[PDB]
C-alpha cells in the first residue's frame, strides 16, 4: 500500500486532521487543572444505559507511570493505541535511561506516532487528543501537556478537551489564576467537579476524578466519594 | 489506474467517523438476537440462528457459539464467514499466553486484542473491518465473571446485561425491568429464553434453531465447566419455561 | 484534482499543493529575524488565548545546536519532523569531522528533508506523500563566512536573507524589513526592531509572556534571552516611540 | 585455506613543524626477500595541504587513500566549498578504518599538514581506529629505528645541558624545514643499512601554506 | 556431555489387557547435582498420557507445546484426540527442529476409545513412529528398562498383574541410575479411572 | 471510458491506450530498414531544426552486443531506455551461454518486457517502434517491434511520418529484386528511399545518417556507414528524386 | 508502484457487502447440483453441459477428489471452481498430512477453506471464487457430514441440499423426499430424479454425473494386506453404471 | 595502561597515563587516554583502543541528543546505561571495552560507572581498570579517603599512576590529571612520569629498593 | 560463582546475594547490590556469568513491568518464572548463548502462599523449599535439608542463613565479602542488615 489518504488542503491544511478533530469533538470530555501541589484530571464516561457494569469497563484515565497518567478524548477505540504504545516506551525509557517516564518524553512521543501518521500516504492520524500530566521524579511541580492528533503539543495550566469545551473553558478562567493555582487539594477537585458539571452531569455516574499528587501517588476516586465534593459545590 | 479505482474508505467522514465502521452496524442488525446476561454464578449466551431450513441440519450446526478457550466462548452476530478469521486468530492469542505465562489468559486482555485487529483494518492497508459484533462470556480469578461487548470499531464496553444483532432494542427494555443484582443462573436462563421469545425471528422459537451455552460455578472444586447444550438438552429448558 | 496525485503536474508548470504549503505559512504565529555582523537575533510571537495557557515553557525557538539557532513559522505538526532531523544533522557532522557544521550546509540537509513528496518517484526512499508546510529562519554562525541567516521553504529550496519574517503577518513585517534593514545596525538595535515589527503583527498586548528573543553570539554561544530582558527591550521601544 | 591479509612493507616518518610539516616515506615495495618495485612512492598528496600516508600492507592502504581523496570532493561539494582541516581530515578516515575492524586493515596511516593555527600538525592512527596528536611519529616496517633517533634530535629527549649532569634538560628547540630534511635523510640512510624493507629513493614531502613540496634523493639499492 | 544424559529421567510403558501403564521417576537433576524430587514426567491430555524423558528445558518446552496442539484440536472436533492421531503429531512436531534438534523422548500411552484397544507409541530425539504392543521405554536408562520389562512380562496382564510387573521394572533400573529414581509414581490407566499412585522407594 | 488504464478492456477486444501510443511513434522521425540477403542497411532521418546542432553527433543508432543495430523512432527517451535494457539482457546471455545473443533471441527478450508494460498499470506503455536487425550464424534479421510488443520477419520494414513512403518503395524494390539485394547496393537505396520519404519533411532540412550490418562488407559486425561511402549513397539518391 | 491493497469489498450503506452479493448472482448462472445425505452413505450430482457439442464430456469433471473418502462438487463458474480446488487439496496436505500425517476430518476441512475464500475478499487484486461448493464427506470423528461453503466464506451443515440455478426448485422437491432413514439406494434414485427437473440437458448417465460417498471400497484402494486401513468411500460412477439406475427410478 | 578515578567530596578525580604500547615495543609517550565526552562528562580509554575512543565520541553525539530534546544536560546513570547496551549487542562479536565515565551532578552527585564489553554497569566510588591496576590499587586505597583535600586528591592521583609506571612493563609516559567539578571539568596540565619519579624519591623517602 | 542462596519459609521467602564482583583475578567493587525487584512483592537475585547477568534481570525487569502496570494487575511468581524460562529456553539456541542463573523468590497472594524457584541458565523452573546456584550451593544443600523442618519462622530462617554463611566461608576459597539479606514478604520487600 501507498495510496495517500493525507491529502493537502486548499486552506493549507490536511483533510485527515480536521476530520480527526471533527471526531474530538464527538468525543468524551477530559479536563485537567494544575494546582500547587497536585494535578487533577477528571473525565466523562459514557453510561448513561441501563444494566452496565463500571468494575470492568476500561477506565478512561489509565495509568502509565506511578505519577504520570494518560486521558483522551474522541474515539474509544483509537484511544487504547496510544496507551498501549505508551506503555512500552515507559518501559524502554527505564530500561535504557533509568528512573521514570517524565511527562515532557512522553508528550513528544505521542506526537511523533500522529505526525508520523499525518505526513505519510496509507495512515491516517488517530482521532484522539491527549492530556498527559503528572509529575518528574524528585520534582512536586506538577506538569500539564496537551497534545493534539495534528502532532503538535503545547504546555498548560489548566484545559479542556473535547465536547463543549468552549463553554466548560470558560467558565475555568474566572475560577483559575495562572499566577495563583488552587494551593489546596479540595478546591482543585471542587474545581474540576464543576467544570464537569456543566456538560458531563448525570449525578456522579459518569464523573470521574483522579487526583495525582507527588511521591508516586496516584488515587483514583470513585462515583461515591466524588458526590462529597459536589454537595459542597452546591452549597457553596 | 492504481489510485483512480481507490475510493477511500480508511479515511474519516467530515464527522470524524469511518464510513465502514457505521455500514457494517448495519450489517449485523441483519444477522439474529444473540444474548448475554451476567448472574453471579455464571454467563448465559443464548442465540438464535438467523437461517433456518428443516433440510438444513442444526443439530450439529455451530454458526453462533464458539469456544476460544475452556473459560471463555464467544457469541456471534453479523457474518460468520467475517468472525472465522477472528476466532481462530483469538485461539492463538489465548493459548500463547498460556504457553508462556503457563496462566489462563484473562478476559480483558484477550477482548482488548481482537479489538486492535479491527482498528487495525481502518488505520492501514487500505482493508475493511471485519463486520462482528462479539458477545464475550469470560471468567478470571480477579473479576470473577466478565461481560462485554465489542462492535467492529473495535473497542469494548463492560455490561451486566446487553443484546446485539436483530431487535436489540426491544431485547434490551426486557433485560431492564427484569434483572436483580442477586439474579442465579437459573434465573438468568429463563430471562434469557424469554427475552427471545419476544425477539422471535420466525413466530415460533424452536429448540433446534437456539444454540444455548452456559458457563457455570456450580462445577466442583471451584472450577468453571462450560456446558454448550444440544438441542434436545435446550428442548428441556424450553419446556422449562413453557414456551413450549 | 491535480492534489489528488503526489507528483501529478498541473497546467501551471508547478506543484498545487506546493502552493497551499506557502499558504499554511500563513497560519503560524510570526517569527521574525534580523541579521547583522554582530550576531544574529531570532524573535517569536507565542500566542496567548487564555489565562489558562503556560506560556514560558512553550517557545517557537528552538536550539539545533550551540552554534546555530533556529525559528519556525506554520504547521508546527510538519515542524517536529524537520527540528528533529535538524538536530541530527549537525550532530553526525560533528561525529564525523569533530567539527562545526556551516549553516548554509545545515540548511541545505534540512531542505533535503522537505523534499520527500511522492510515493513512487525517483529511488530515494519516500517517508511522504505530500510537502510540509512550514518554514525555517535558521540563523547561525560559523567561522567561514560569520554570522548567517537561512530561509528555507517546505518546497526543498533555501535562500540565504539579511532578514526575513514568516508567518501570518508576513507581508505587512516584509515592508517594514524593505524600509528599516540597514548594514549599520548593531546588537541591540536590531533587537528593538524585531520588537518594533513583531508589534505591528501583534494581535495582543506586546509582553514578555507572548513573545521571546533569542541571540546566536560566537562568544556566548546560543542564549535564549529570559522573560526578564524582554520585558526591558519592549519597555524601551515605548520610550522610542515616544521620540515621535 | 586462503588469507586475504600480506605485508608490503616500506616505511613512513611524520614530523609536525611549527609552520611546517614533512611526511617523507620510501619508494621501495617488497614482498619478503623480493623486491618488487625499486620507484613506487606510497606517500601520497591528497590536495589542501593535506598528505596522507597510509603504509604497511599495500592493499588495504591503496583503498584508504582512494576513499580519502574522494571524501576531500565531497567535502568542497557538501559542504559548500569548506576547505578542509587537518582535525576534520582525522576523524574522517578514522571511519573508515574502525569500519573494517572485524575484517581488520592492516596499515599504520599517518597524516601531515597544517592546522588552522598555522603550525604543523600530525596525527597517527591504529589499523583500526583511534588517534592521538604527537610531534614526531614513524609508521612502517622500519619505525623502531627511526623513532628513537628522530626524538633526540627533535624533543631532545635523554638530552641535558652540558656540564649539569641530568639537572637541567636540553629544551625544546626550534625547528625549521631545512632541519628536519638532514634529520630525515640521515635516519633512512642508516635504515637501508640495517634493515631490508627500506631502500631505491625517498621522497620528502614538505608542506606548508606556500605550496607543496615534492623533493627526491637517492638511497642505496641495497 | 550430551545435552540429553545430563539431567536424565526415565519413562516406563506398559501394556496389559484392556489397560496401559506409564510410570516414571520424580528425580530431576542439572548433572551430579539433584535438583528436585518434586517433578513429575507426566501428563496428559484426554485419555492419552505423555511422558517426555531426556534434556530439562526441553522436557518442559515441549510439554506445553503439546498442550498447545491439543487444546486447538479439541475445541476444533469436539472431542478427546486419540493416541493414534497424537502419535502422528508428536513425529510431525519433533521433526520441525531437525537442525538444532529437540533431545528428548516422548512416549505416548492410552487407550483407543473407539475400539477400546490398548496402544503405545515411543520416540526418539528427531522423533520416528515406534509401535509395539508389549513395552516402549525411553531415557537413558531406558537400555536397562529394554532388558527387565523383557524378563517380567508375559503377554496381556491383567490390571493389577500389571501395577505388580510394572512397579518392579521400573525400581530396579531407577536405582541402577544416577539420574533417575529418587521416588516413583504410577499410573494405571483403564478406560474409566485412572489411580495414581506412589512407590516408596530407597532414596538414592 | 476504456482507455483509464490498460486493465480496462473494451468489448471491442481493442487497447486504446496503446493503439494510441503508436500515434506517437507516426509522430517520430522517418526510420527504415531493408533486409538484404547478406546484411541489413538501416537509416533514419536526423533533421535539422536549426544550424545551432552539431551534425551526425546525435545518434539515434544505438548498437547491442557487437552485431545488431537498434534504431527508432517515436518518442527518443523511451527509445533509448528500451534500448539500455536490452543492452543488459545482451551482456546476460554473452554470461550465461559465452555466444552473442541472435536476433530471434533479442527480440524475444524485448517483446516480453514492452508486452509487460501493457498489462500493468504500475508500469507507462511504450511509445516507441525500434528497428533491430543484423547478422548472426543464423542469416540476416530485421525485425520491427511494436508499442504493443508485437514483431515479425520483415523483407522490408519502415516506421515514422514517412513509413508511407518508404514502404512503397519497398514493394517497387521487392519487385525489382526477388530475393533481395546485396547490402553493398542497398547503401544507396536506403538513402535513396529515405530522401523520397523526406516528402513529408521538406518543410525541413536533414542530416543523412546510415548504419549497417552485413556479412559481406564488415564481416557480420555492426558498423556505421560515413566517409567517401556515405557520400556516394547522397549522391545517388540526390539525382534519383531529381 | 501498485498501490492496489484497498480492500475490493465494501460495505454497502443499507448493510450487506455488495461484492459478494455480486458473487452470489454469479452461483445461479451456473449450474445444477445438490447432495442427499443418507444414514448409509452420501450421494452428490450434478449436471454436466459443454460449451461445444464437439466438446467430450467424459474429460470434464465437476466433482473432484480433495482426499480419498471427500468429494467436492461446485455451482457457479467453472474457472473459479478450477483454482480453489486445488487450493482446497493444498491445504489439506500442507496442513494436517505434513502435521499429523492423515487426511482430514470433513469439519475440519471445510473450515480452512473458508479461510481462502475470506482473504480473497481482503485486500486488492483478489475478488471472491464466485461458486458454492457442496463438500460431501465421511470422516472417522463426525460420521457422515455435508456441508455448503458460501462465497461468503461461511459454511453450514445440512442434511440434503441444492446449489446452482434451480436450488429453490430442487430443495423444495427434497423436502417430502428425505426421512430420518434412508438407504443409499433410495438416496440415488431420488438424486436423478429431482435433477430431472433442473436438467435442460439429456438426462442419460452420459450427462449426468454422479458419484456417491457410500460405502469403502478396499480393491481400489490401490494396495491389500494391512485390514486395518480403508480405501476410497468415493465412487465414481461411469455412464453405463449412472443409466442402470435411470431404470432403477 | 592504568586509568583510575575516585570520587571524594570535591568530585572525581581522573588521572591516567600515557604510555601506550605496541607488541614489547613502545608505540607512544604521547597518547591521552581521556575522550573529553562533553564539558560535564570525562570518559577513561582502556580495553581496545579503537573500540573506546570510537564510542566514547559516539557517547557524546547522544549526550547532546539529550541534552537538546530534554533541555536539561543528561544524566549520568542515563549514559553509562546508553553504552552498555550497545557492547551487549556487540557481545559474541568481539569489541573490548572499559571505561569509567565521570560525572557530577546536581541531582546525584558525584557518580562513576564502569562499563565494561560484556555490558556491565557498576556502581563505585572506585575503580582501576588496566594493565598496571593492581599497583595502582594497592597504594591509591591504603591513602584512600572520602574526606579528602582537591590538593591532594591530585598528587595521590599521581602518586597512583606512578606506582604503576614503575612495576608494570606498559604502563608510564606522562600524568594527566583532571578534576571533574558539578560545573565541569578542569584540566590540571600533563606531569612527566620520568621526573616525577626522582622527585618523589628525594620527597617522601619512596622507592628505597631503587639504587641511587 | 557468585553467591545465590534461597530459602522458602512459611511466612515469607529469604533471599540473599553475594556483594563481590569479580572480574579478571581482581575484586573491584566489595559492597554492590545484584538483586532488582521484579514486581512489589517478587524479587529476583542473579548470578552467572559476568555481564550477561546484569543485562538480562534489567530486561526481565522491563518485560514483566510492562504487562504489570498495562493491566494493573502484579503476575504471581509462578507466572513470572515461567516467562523467565521461556526467555532462556529460547536464548541457548539464540547466536548469545545467555548464561544467567536466577533465583526468583516471590510471596504469592493469589493463592496466598510463599513460592520459591531455583531457574537455571538452562531454563528450567522448579520450585522448592530452599536453592542455590554456582558452587557455593554445592556446600550449603546438605545444610538446608538438615535444617529446615516444614514449619519454619523468618527468624529461624535468617539464623540457618548464617550457617550457611559460616560453612561457605570456611569451604569456598572464594570471598563473597558478605552477603546482603532482602524478606520478600506480603507486606513488601524489606531489607535486614543482617547478613
Amino acid at each position: 500500500y501507498d495510496r495517500a489518504l493525507s491529502i493537502f488542503s486548499p486552506d493549507g491544511h490536511i483533510f485527515q486532521v480536521e476530520y480527526a478533530l471533527e471526531a474530538v469533538k464527538r468525543g468524551t470530555c477530559a479536563v485537567g487543572v494544575k494546582g500547587k501541589n497536585c494535578v487533577v484530571l477528571g473525565c466523562e464516561r459514557r453510561s448513561t444505559l441501563k444494566l452496565q457494569d463500571t468494575r470492568i469497563t476500561p477506565s478512561k484515565v489509565s495509568k502509565i507511570d506511578s505519577h504520570v497518567v494518560l486521558s483522551f478524548s474522541g474515539l474509544n477505540a483509537d484511544s487504547r493505541i496510544l496507551i498501549e504504545k505508551a506503555r512500552v516506551e515507559a518501559q524502554s525509557h527505564r530500561l535504557t535511561l533509568e528512573d521514570p517516564v517524565t511527562v515532557e518524553y512522553l508528550t513528544r512521543y505521542v506526537a511523533g506516532v500522529q505526525q508520523r501518521y499525518t505526513q505519510s500516504g496509507g495512515v491516517r492520524p488517530f482521532g484522539v487528543s491527549t492530556l498527559i500530566a503528572g509529575f518528574d521524579p524528585r520534582d512536586d511541580e506538577p506538569k500539564l501537556y496537551q497534545t493534539e492528533p495534528s502532532g503538535i503539543y503545547s504546555s498548560w495550566s489548566a484545559q479542556t478537551i473535547g465536547r463543549n469545551s468552549k463553554t466548560v473553558r470558560e467558565f475555568l478562567e474566572k475560577n483559575y489564576d495562572r499566577k495563583e493555582p488552587p494551593a489546596t487539594v479540595e478546591e482543585c477537585v471542587k474545581l474540576t467537579v464543576r467544570s464537569l458539571l456543566e456538560v458531563v452531569q448525570t449525578g456522579a455516574k459518569n464523573i470521574e476524578i483522579t487526583v495525582v499528587k507527588p511521591d508516586s501517588d496516584i488515587v483514583a476516586l470513585s462515583s461515591e466519594e466524588i458526590n462529597q465534593y459536589v454537595t459542597q459545590i452546591e452549597q457553596e | 489506474g492504481s489510485r483512480r479505482y481507490d475510493s477511500r474508505t480508511t479515511i474519516f467522514s467530515p464527522e470524524g467517523r469511518l464510513y465502514q465502521v457505521e455500514y457494517a452496524l448495519e450489517s449485523i442488525s441483519h444477522a439474529g438476537t444473540a444474548i448475554g446476561i451476567m448472574a453471579s454464578d455464571g454467563i448465559v449466551l443464548a442465540a438464535e440462528r438467523k437461517v433456518t431450513s428443516t433440510l438444513l441440519e442444526q443439530d450439529t450446526s455451530t454458526e453462533k457459539l464458539y469456544k476460544l478457550n475452556d473459560k471463555i466462548a464467544v457469541a456471534v452476530a453479523g457474518l460468520t464467514a467475517d468472525a472465522e478469521i477472528l476466532i481462530n486468530t483469538a485461539r492463538i492469542h489465548a493459548q500463547n499466553y498460556l504457553k508462556t505465562y503457563n496462566e489462563d489468559i484473562p478476559v480483558e486482555i484477550l477482548v482488548r486484542r481482537l479489538s486492535d485487529i479491527k482498528q487495525g483494518y481502518t488505520q492501514h492497508g487500505g482493508l475493511r473491518p471485519f463486520g462482528v459484533s462479539f458477545i464475550y462470556a469470560g471468567y478470571d480469578d480477579r473479576y470473577g465473571y466478565q461481560l462485554y461487548t465489542s462492535n467492529p470499531s473495535g473497542n469494548y464496553t463492560g455490561w451486566k446485561a446487553i443484546s446485539v444483532g436483530a431487535n436489540t432494542s426491544a431485547a434490551q427494555t426486557l433485560l431492564q425491568m427484569d434483572y436483580k443484582d442477586d439474579m442465579k443462573v437459573d434465573d438468568a436462563i429463563e430471562l434469557a429464553l424469554k427475552t427471545l421469545s419476544k425477539t422471535t425471528d420466525s413466530s415460533a422459537l424452536t429448540y433446534d434453531r437456539l444454540e444455548f451455552a452456559t458457563i457455570r460455578k456450580g462445577a466442583n472444586d471451584g472450577e468453571v465447566y462450560q456446558k454448550i447444550f444440544k438441542p434436545q438438552e435446550i428442548k428441556d429448558i424450553l419446556v422449562k419455561t413453557g414456551i413450549t | 484534482e491535480y492534489d489528488r496525485g503526489v507528483s501529478t503536474f498541473s497546467p501551471e508548470g508547478r506543484l498545487f499543493q506546493v502552493e497551499y504549503s506557502l499558504e499554511a505559512i500563513k497560519l503560524g504565529s510570526t517569527a521574525i529575524g534580523i541579521a547583522t555582523k554582530e550576531g544574529v537575533v531570532l524573535g517569536v510571537e507565542k500566542r496567548a488565548t487564555s489565562p489558562l495557557l503556560e506560556s514560558d515553557s512553550i517557545e517557537k525557538i528552538v536550539e539545533i545546536d550551540r552554534h546555530i539557532g533556529c525559528a519556525m513559522s506554520g504547521l508546527t505538526a510538519d515542524a517536529r519532523s524537520m527540528i528533529e532531523h535538524a538536530r541530527t544533522a549537525a550532530v553526525t557532522h560533528n561525529l564525523y569531522y569533530d567539527e562545526d557544521i556551516n549553516v548554509e550546509s545545515l540548511t541545505q540537509s534540512v531542505c533535503d528533508l522537505a523534499l520527500r513528496f511522492g510515493e513512487g518517484a525517483s529511488g530515494e526512499e519516500r517517508l511522504m506523500s505530500r510537502p510540509f508546510g512550514v518554514a525555517l529562519l535558521i540563523a547561525g554562525h560559523d567561522a567561514d563566512d560569520g554570522y548567517q541567516l537561512f530561509h528555507a521553504e517546505p518546497s526543498g529550496t533555501f535562500y540565504r536573507y539579511n532578514a526575513k519574517a514568516i508567518g501570518s503577518g508576513s507581508e505587512g513585517a516584509q515592508a517594514e524589513l524593505l524600509n528599516e534593514w540597514h548594514s549599520s545596525l548593531t546588537l541591540k538595535e536590531a533587537e528593538l526592531l524585531v520588537l518594533k515589527i513583531l508589534k505591528q503583527v501583534m494581535e495582543e498586548k506586546l509582553d514578555e509572556n507572548n513573545a521571546q528573543l533569542s541571540c546566536i553570539t560566537k562568544q556566548d554561544g546560543f542564549k535564549i534571552y529570559d522573560n526578564e530582558k524582554t520585558a526591558e527591550l519592549i519597555k524601551e521601544l515605548k520610550e522610542k516611540e515616544a521620540a515621535e | 585455506q586462503f588469507n586475504p591479509y600480506g605485508d608490503n612493507g616500506g616505511t613512513i616518518l611524520g614530523i609536525a613543524g611549527e609552520d611546517f610539516a614533512v611526511l617523507a616515506g620510501d619508494t621501495r615495495n617488497i614482498t619478503d626477500y623480493s623486491i618488487n618495485s625499486r620507484y613506487e612512492p606510497k606517500v601520497f598528496d591528497c590536495g589542501d595541504n593535506i598528505v596522507m600516508s597510509a603504509n604497511g600492507f599495500a592493499a588495504d592502504g591503496d583503498a584508504l587513500v582512494k576513499r580519502f581523496k574522494n571524501s576531500v570532493k565531497w567535502y568542497h561539494f557538501d559542504h559548500n566549498d569548506k576547505k578542509l582541516s587537518i582535525n576534520s581530515a582525522a576523524r574522517n578516515i578514522q571511519h573508515l578504518l574502525y569500519g573494517k575492524r572485524f575484517f581488520p586493515y592492516y596499515v599504520h596511516t599517518i597524516i601531515a599538514g597544517l592546522d588552522e593555527d598555522g603550525k604543523g600538525a600530525v596525527y597517527s592512527f591504529d589499523p583500526v581506529g583511534s588517534y592521538e596528536r604527537e610531534q614526531c611519529r614513524a609508521g612502517g616496517a622500519a619505525a623502531s629505528l627511526i623513532m628513537p633517533f628522530l626524538d633526540n634530535q627533535v624533543n631532545f629527549k635523554n638530552q641535558y645541558e652540558p656540564g649539569t649532569n641530568g639537572k637541567v634538560k636540553k629544551p625544546l628547540k626550534y625547528l625549521s624545514v631545512e632541519e628536519v630534511i638532514k634529520l630525515v635523510r640521515d635516519s633512512f640512510t642508516s635504515a637501508t643499512e640495517r634493515h631490508i624493507q627500506v631502500g631505491d629513493g625517498l621522497e620528502i614531502l614538505i608542506v606548508t601554506k606556500d605550496g607543496v613540496r615534492k623533493e627526491f634523493y637517492e638511497l642505496k639499492r641495497d | 556431555s550430551d545435552p540429553s544424559s545430563i539431567n536424565g529421567g526415565i519413562v516406563v510403558a506398559m501394556t496389559g489387557k484392556d489397560c496401559v501403564a506409564i510410570a516414571c521417576d520424580l528425580r530431576l537433576g542439572s548433572q551430579s547435582l539433584g535438583v528436585s524430587n518434586k517433578f513429575e514426567k507426566i501428563f496428559h491430555y484426554g485419555h492419552v498420557f505423555l511422558g517426555i524423558t531426556g534434556l530439562a528445558t526441553d522436557v518442559t518446552t515441549l510439554n506445553e507445546m503439546f498442550r498447545y496442539k491439543t487444546n486447538l484440536y479439541k475445541l476444533k472436533e469436539e472431542r478427546a484426540i486419540e493416541p493414534e492421531t497424537f502419535t502422528q503429531l508428536v513425529s510431525s512436531s519433533l521433526y520441525e527442529r531437525r537442525f538444532g534438534p529437540y533431545f528428548v523422548g516422548p512416549v505416548v500411552a492410552g487407550i483407543n476409545s473407539k475400539s477400546g484397544k490398548p496402544f503405545i507409541a515411543g520416540f526418539d530425539l528427531i522423533g520416528c513412529i515406534d509401535e509395539a504392543k508389549d513395552f516402549i521405554v525411553s531415557g537413558t536408562a531406558s537400555d536397562q528398562l529394554f532388558g527387565m520389562c523383557e524378563s517380567l512380562y508375559e503377554p496381556n496382564l491383567e490390571p493389577e498383574d500389571l501395577f505388580e510387573t510394572i512397579s518392579q521394572a521400573l525400581l530396579n533400573a531407577a536405582d541402577r541410575d544416577a539420574l533417575s529414581g529418587w521416588g516413583a509414581v504410577v499410573y494405571i490407566i483403564k478406560k474409566d479411572e485412572v489411580v495414581k499412585r506412589y512407590l516408596k522407594m530407597r532414596q538414592d | 471510458g476504456y482507455d483509464l488504464s490498460n486493465s480496462v478492456f473494451s468489448p471491442d477486444g481493442r487497447n486504446f491506450q496503446v493503439e494510441y501510443a503508436v500515434k506517437a511513434v507516426e509522430n517520430g522521425t522517418t526510420s527504415i530498414g531493408i533486409k538484404c540477403n547478406d546484411g541489413v542497411v538501416f537509416a533514419v532521418e536526423k533533421l535539422i531544426t536549426s544550424k545551432l546542432l552539431v551534425p551526425q553527433k546525435n545518434v539515434k543508432i544505438q548498437v547491442v552486443d557487437r552485431h545488431i543495430g537498434c534504431v527508432y523512432s517515436g518518442l527518443i527517451p523511451d527509445g533509448r531506455h528500451l534500448v539500455n535494457r536490452g543492452r543488459e539482457e545482451a551482456a546476460s546471455f554473452k554470461k550465461l551461454y559465452k555466444t552473442p545473443i541472435p536476433i530471434p533471441a533479442f527480440a524475444d527478450r524485448l517483446g516480453q518486457y514492452v508486452q509487460a508494460h501493457t498489462l500493468y498499470n504500475s508500469v507507462r506503455p511504450f511509445g516507441v517502434s525500434t528497428i533491430f536487425g543484423g547478422v548472426d550464424k543464423n542469416g540476416a534479421h530485421l525485425y520491427m517491434l511494436e508499442p504493443s510488443g508485437s514483431y515479425w520477419g520483415y523483407k522490408g520494414a519502415a516506421t515514422g511520418k514517412g513509413r508511407q513512403s518508404a514502404k512503397a518503395e519497398l514493394e517497387k524494390l521487392v519487385d525489382h529484386h526477388p530475393e533481395g539485394l546485396s547490402a553493398r547496393e542497398a547503401v544507396k537505396q536506403a538513402a535513396k528511399i529515405i530522401y523520397l520519404a523526406h516528402e513529408d519533411n521538406k518543410e525541413k532540412d536533414f542530416e543523412l545518417e546510415i548504419s549497417w550490418c552485413s556479412l559481406s562488407e564488415t564481416n557480420g559486425l555492426h558498423k556505421f556507414v560515413k566517409g567517401d561511402l556515405l557520400q556516394e549513397a547522397i549522391d545517388f539518391a540526390q539525382k534519383e528524386i531529381n | 508502484t501498485d498501490r492496489y491493497s484497498f480492500s475490493l469489498t465494501t460495505f454497502s450503506p443499507s448493510g450487506k457487502l455488495g461484492q459478494i452479493d455480486y458473487a452470489l448472482t454469479a452461483v445461479k448462472q451456473g449450474v445444477t447440483s445438490l447432495g442427499i445425505k443418507a444414514t448409509n452413505g452420501v450421494v452428490i450430482a450434478t449436471e454436466k453441459k459443454s460449451s461445444s457439442p464437439l466438446a467430450m464430456s467424459e474429460t470434464l469433471s465437476k466433482v473432484s477428489l480433495l482426499t480419498p473418502d471427500i468429494g467436492a462438487v461446485y455451482s457457479g463458474m467453472g474457472p473459479d471452481y478450477r483454482v480453489l480446488v486445488d487450493k482446497s487439496r493444498k491445504v489439506a496436505h500442507t496442513s494436517y498430512k505434513r502435521i499429523y500425517g492423515e487426511y482430514p476430518p470433513t469439519k475440519l476441512l471445510v473450515s480452512e477453506v473458508a479461510k481462502i475464500m475470506q482473504e480473497a475478499t481482503q485486500s486488492g487484486g483478489v475478488r471472491p471464487f464466485g461458486v458454492s461448493l457442496l463438500i460431501a464427506g465421511h470422516d472417522e470423528f463426525n460420521g457422515f457430514s455435508l456441508y455448503q461453503v458460501d462465497p461468503s466464506g461461511s459454511y453450514f451443515p445440512w442434511k440434503a441440499t441444492a446449489i446452482g440455478k434451480g436450488s429453490v426448485a430442487a430443495k423444495t422437491f427434497l423436502e417430502k423426499r428425505w426421512n430420518d432413514e434412508l438407504e443409499l439406494e433410495d438416496a440415488i434414485h431420488i438424486a436423478l430424479l429431482t435433477l430431472k427437473e433442473s436438467v435442460e440437458g439429456e438426462f442419460n448417465g452420459d450427462t449426468i454425473e454422479l458419484a456417491i460417498i457410500g460405502d469403502e471400497n478396499p480393491d481400489l484402494l490401490g494396495y491389500t494386506g494391512i485390514p486395518t486401513d480403508k480405501g476410497p468411500r468415493f465412487r465414481k460412477l461411469t455412464s453405463q453404471e449412472i443409466n442402470d439406475r435411470l431404470e432403477a427410478l | 595502561t592504568t586509568t583510575l578515578a575516585f570520587r571524594f567530596q570535591g568530585g572525581i578525580i581522573v588521572a591516567v597515563d600515557s604510555r601506550a604500547t605496541a607488541g614489547n615495543w613502545v608505540a607512544s609517550q604521547t597518547v591521552k587516554k581521556v575522550i573529553e565526552i562533553n564539558p560535564f562528562l570525562l570518559g577513561t580509554m582502556a580495553g581496545g583502543a579503537a573500540d573506546c575512543q570510537f564510542w566514547e565520541t559516539w557517547l557524546g553525539s547522544q549526550c547532546r541528543l539529550h541534552e537538546l530534546r530534554e533541555k536539561e544536560r543528561i544524566s549520568v546513570a542515563a549514559a553509562s546505561k546508553i553504552l552498555s547496551n550497545l557492547v551487549y549487542q556487540y557481545k559474541g562479536a568481539g569489541l573490548s571495552m572499559g571505561t569509567m565515565i565521570c560525572g557530577y551532578t546536581r541531582k546525584e552527585g558525584p557518580t562513576i560507572y564502569y562499563v565494561d564489553s560484556d555490558g556491565t554497569r557498576l556502581k563505585g566510588d572506585i575503580f582501576c581498570v588496566g594493565s598496571g591496576q593492581t599497583f595502582a590499587y594497592g597504594v591509591l586505597d591504603s591513602n584512600y579517603k572520602w574526606d579528602l583535600s582537591v590538593e591532594d586528591a591530585l598528587y595521590l592521583g599521581k602518586r597512583s599512576i606512578l606506582a604503576a609506571a614503575h612495576r608494570d612493563a606498559y604502563s608510564g609516559g606522562s600524568v594527566n590529571l583532571y578534576h571533574v567539578t558539578e560545573d565541569g571539568w578542569i584540566y590540571h596540565g600533563n606531569h612527566d612520569v620520568g621526573e616525577l619519579f626522582w622527585k618523589v624519591k628525594e620527597e617522601e623517602g619512596s622507592f628505597n629498593n631503587v639504587i641511587g | 560463582m557468585d553467591i545465590i542462596l534461597g530459602i522458602r519459609v512459611q511466612d515469607s521467602v529469604i533471599l540473599a546475594s553475594s556483594k563481590a564482583v569479580t572480574r579478571g583475578i581482581s575484586v573491584l567493587k566489595d559492597s554492590d547490590d545484584k538483586t532488582r525487584q521484579l514486581s512489589p512483592h517478587t524479587l529476583m537475585s542473579f548470578a552467572g556469568e559476568a555481564g550477561d547477568t546484569v543485562q538480562f534481570a534489567e530486561y526481565i525487569q522491563a518485560n514483566i513491568q510492562l504487562y504489570s502496570i498495562r493491566e494493573d494487575y502484579e503476575l504471581s511468581p509462578q507466572a513470572v518464572s515461567s516467562f523467565v524460562r521461556q526467555e532462556l529456553a529460547k536464548s541457548i539456541r539464540s547466536r548469545r548463548p545467555y548464561q544467567v542463573n536466577v533465583l526468583i523468590g516471590g510471596y504469592d497472594k493469589k493463592k496466598n502462599k510463599p513460592e520459591l524457584y531455583q531457574i537455571d541458565y538452562l531454563g528450567t523452573k522448579v520450585e522448592l523449599p530452599y536453592g542455590a546456584h554456582g558452587y557455593s550451593g554445592f556446600y550449603t544443600f546438605s545444610l538446608l535439608d538438615h535444617h529446615y523442618r516444614p514449619d519454619m519462622t523468618t527468624e529461624e530462617g535468617l539464623d540457618l542463613l548464617k550457617l550457611c554463611v559460616q560453612e561457605l566461608e570456611k569451604r569456598m576459597p572464594m570471598d563473597f565479602k558478605g552477603v546482603i539479606v532482602k524478606i520478600v514478604d506480603k507486606d513488601g520487600i524489606r531489607q535486614v542488615d543482617d547478613f
